[PDB]
């Protein structure tokens, strides 16, 4: 029951990384940065969590 | 301005490139060859 939710626990808690993207919000690096720099950020967040 | 994914009066209201653009952008003088004819676009909805 610990290991399972342990593991649980990190899961979520690797949303709120930024992999050395400029937020680990995807809503800041949305409403902050402009589609054609924005997207390069995005990349880092998406190969962080996979 | 002038090229793939970029932002000003120019390129948002007026005449605008694709972040996946494929292709090349070319450009030369033509003070000696061509004036008020040459409009551009301030605004836009």
């Amino acid at each position: 029951v610990n290991q399972n939710a342990q593991a649980l626990n990190t899961l979520v808690k690797q949303l709120s990384s930024n992999f050395g993207a400029i937020s680990s919000v995807l809503n800041d690096i949305l409403s902050r940065l402009d589609p054609p720099e924005a997207e390069v950020q995005i990349d880092r967040l998406i190969t962080g969590r996979l | 301005q002038i090229a793939p994914g970029q932002t000003g009066k120019i390129a948002d209201y007026n005449y605008k490139l694709p972040d996946d653009f494929t292709g090349c952008v070319i450009a030369w003088n033509s003070n000696n060859l061509d004036n008020y004819n040459y409009l551009y676009r301030l605004f836009r909805k």
